[PDB]
């Protein structure tokens, strides 16, 4: 995440393709929002408004909306 | 002759805008009326030229429709109508009144509540309303769980400053699981009263049984009106509840998960959950900030059966001369002492209190007692049986009161009707056994003494 | 040439209210006419000139909304077509009339159709056991546990009083199928139905659940607990009954609309399953069906008790076996009786019904002695009877005698072996439970004698 | 309904279902079969498979008579 960022021009000189999606997996707790979060304000103060955000699983089927395939459209 | 309307907007040179007849007018005003003391909303009158002569009242009568939210303008509100189809409507006067405060009250309005509507006109009118003295002495044997509930809820709330001073945050909810008949919302009645008065509280409480039930709208929005029912005590500083029962019948769920972090930052709202089946309960409700504590409501022993029982059997029950002759006629101690032999001959190990057979997979077969077996339900079911049997006793026989005799064949014929339908377990006991074991249960059957109608069961898992 | 509309509401300067066309108006009266006397919803005529000139009768066609509250002040009533939106309407005279009591009006109440003018807003008018304890054989444990529950609590209600007993609310009947289990609430719904100084009767089975025509049945279960609730607020008892309750075990409604009848211990809820393993314990639990009654397969003087109530001596028994007798009719019948249920019972390898082959290797006979029932009594009777009647039309004598029984006891038997319908998992429980081994496989037993074969039961 | 017809007319017919097992949703037939029960029209059933039978209408005073065809 931060490596192809800050680097972008070394990425590009070694025609390397910086990676769209990031996997966390394996046992609880394992506060993977925690890491995820870190990950995200370690990279979001690069300078020299990288914003912040998350969603949770629990919001998808409940429906204060309709059938969420509407939802995966405008959060995109 | 003359007819209505309804006033949309006022101006300053005594000119109104008034709905009336599918088409939007202006229109002066009689010398009669007062322009400034006219309310948005109200129901006008115009004569046969197009003045309005009269102020009348709201329109009482009209479509339905639930109030999700009041927009950025404050005079205007986002209803949604059962068509599912969202419009925007103005606020009366009335509505947007701000005398009222903060159940049939004039109130403030919020997303929910049902608001009578005119389409056409966009004009909302009116709200349309839809319309614990228990204590932990009451709570018999229990004294292990009770010391642990009243550190998981009382003890946040009397030192909240000593907690912040161990930067220790205080448990959101508590898992209240166990056996079936072991323990009930006794317990969560129990906690809150108690917790109820610290002064110089609200109860609550929600069964699982009306989640897929309509007159309501099935699954939809009614799970946060009880968030917001709980929210107006919570703001206040007057503490309340949200129990939940029959909680393994909820194993759709998304909805409460993140209602019970929305309600996470508020320090002064509880929520109890209380299931007879934990293996079921999804884990994600059950971890930190959520569900923090777990408080097993596990089976009553020897001696909280006396506990129990002293509840249930008082003094103020009719107890038989007999009885009460061999104790010299004190009758608390004529009781105390018929309680400890009705849960001696309980307890048991002997032939007759044989509950089961389970037979294991490496061949073994284990006898289970109704020792093991027993619950608060069970007892009163006892205590009741034997109430009954001193009725009819009084009946035939002509004398009053309720012998230890009752008790005793109350056991006897109370155990003789599980055996027939063990419906007092689940797969929660299984679990225990063959844990304990360590070996898993291939077959189960039910003990019978013979002397009965009662007669063996094979039970499946 | 007239007009008319809805006379929405009365003012004392007799001006009048009304609904009709475009654009809704209120009216100068005719003199004629009175101000006082007019009532809300009443449909009004009037002339050309838009004054009222006469006083008619409440619209009685249109549109049909099922009420959803009566609401608090003056009773304007919110209500609901099957568009599922909700409508505010008025309420016309007739309905918040205080002249009604519990193909009349009667006081309203949720659930009730109601004829609505959706445009006017307003709503005119609302739209629309014989059996003893002495019939029933062989029960009688069962029937004394029932009235201890039912007929005791009702009779002595203070008795209970004194000993803090709450009466329970309603019994669980369960066993195997062919004693029918409909009769003994029937019966109890009877013999209860007369403690005055007819108090009650209902029935409603399990089968129509998902069941439709009038209505989609989401919600039958609220109006069946509300028209059980007419009798409640009277005093004179009610008991519903659920047949086939292993049926419905969705559930939710129920669990509520039993624990809506608590407080109110005039109506009792009685329901029965041939098997009990599938009933969900939540309703076993103290408080909603408190007493589980066993009917249970009939044991020999069980099965005489039943018989009994078969032959009554008004049945034409053969001279033969009167004379046996010297004449005597009801020593005739008590003997026979005896005869023939001695022989059902008989361990004789006629009599074997079932090969029982368990996980252990062990394999165990049934003979019929235990799978005896109301409906095999009953069939054994009613098929002595046709033999009784062929005996007659060829040989020409009347009367039944005790061989035309006999028979039929073997024909029956024959019957259930080829076709063993009348066995149901129930039988398994307590097959397994007495042996304490699983059972692997099940087959009948033919004598060779019939035309009735081997065939394999598998059951769940 | 149809067989109520020819009830009163006195030339019955009976209600014959084919491959009745295939049939077992339930409830309305048990009712309907009850309603013709003060009346004498006879209701014939064949099954090749008498297993998937649902007892519920082999009860005495709905099919009193089952006859195996061999």
């Amino acid at each position: 995440v931060e490596l192809p960022f800050l680097h972008k021009e070394l990425y590009r000189e070694y025609s390397l393709r910086p990676p769209k999606g990031v996997l966390l997996y394996g046992p609880p707790g394992c506060g993977k929002t925690l890491i995820a979060k870190a990950v995200a304000n370690s990279l979001a103060k690069k300078m020299a408004k990288s914003y912040f955000l998350n969603i949770k699983g629990p919001e998808l089927l409940n429906k204060f909306v309709g059938e969420t395939e509407r939802h995966i459209r405008l959060i995109f | 002759p003359s007819g209505y309307g309804v006033l949309l907007a006022t101006h300053d040179d005594d000119t109104v805008d008034v709905f009336t007849s599918g088409r939007k007018m202006r229109l002066t005003c009689s010398p009669n009326i007062d322009a400034a003391s006219l309310k948005k909303g109200q129901t006008v009158r115009l004569n046969e030229a197009l003045t309005v002569v009269e102020a009348g009242t709201f329109e009482a009568v009209g479509e339905i429709s639930t109030l999700r939210e009041i927009l950025a303008d404050g005079h205007r509100a986002l209803v949604v109508g059962h068509a599912d189809e969202e419009r925007v409507v103005w606020l009366a006067d009335p509505l947007i009144a701000e005398d009222l405060p903060d159940d049939t009250r004039p109130r403030k309005l919020r997303p929910g509540d049902s608001l009578l509507v005119d389409t056409k006109a966009g004009y909302a009118f009116e709200r349309i309303p839809k319309a614990p003295d228990v204590s932990y002495a009451d709570i018999g044997g229990l004294s292990r769980q009770i010391e642990q509930i009243r550190d998981a809820v009382e003890l946040p709330f009397l030192h909240k400053e000593l907690y912040r001073e161990y930067s220790l945050r205080p448990p959101k909810g508590v898992l209240l699981y166990g056996p079936p008949g072991c323990g009930k919302t006794l317990i969560a009645k129990a906690v809150a009263n108690s917790l109820a008065k610290k002064m110089a509280s609200y109860f609550l409480n929600i069964k699982g049984p009306e989640l897929l039930n309509k007159f309501v709208g099935e699954t939809e929005r009614h799970i946060r009106l009880i968030f917001q029912r709980a929210r107006e005590k919570a703001s206040e500083g007057t503490p309340v509840i949200v129990f939940f029962d029959e909680m393994d019948s909820i194993f759709v769920v998304p909805q409460l998960l993140s209602e019970i972090d929305g309600v996470e930052g508020l320090e002064n709202v509880i929520v109890i959950g209380a299931s007879n089946r934990e293996d079921m309960i999804d884990p994600a409700i059950l971890r930190p900030g959520r569900l923090d504590v777990k408080i097993k409501i596990e089976r009553p022993d020897a001696e909280a059966a006396q506990d129990i029982y002293s509840k249930y059997l008082t003094e103020f029950l009719p107890v038989h001369a007999d009885d009460l002759a061999e104790f010299d006629g004190d009758r608390s101690a004529c009781i105390k002492a018929m309680i400890e032999k009705v849960v001696d001959r309980m307890y048991a190990e002997i032939d007759d209190n044989r509950f089961l057979e389970v037979t294991y997979a490496n061949g073994d077969k284990e006898v289970m007692y109704f020792k093991d077996f027993n619950s608060g339900a069970m007892i009163q079911n006892v205590v009741d049986r034997a109430k009954k049997n001193a009725i009819k006793s009084v009946l035939e026989t002509g004398q009053p009161g309720l012998r230890i005799q009752h008790l005793l064949d109350s056991i006897v014929d109370e155990f003789a009707e599980n055996e027939d339908l063990p419906n007092t377990t689940n797969p929660d006991d299984w679990a225990r056994i063959s844990g304990k074991k360590g070996e898993r249960i291939v077959y189960i059957r039910t003990l019978v003494t013979g002397k009965s109608s009662s007669a063996s069961r094979a039970i499946d898992t």
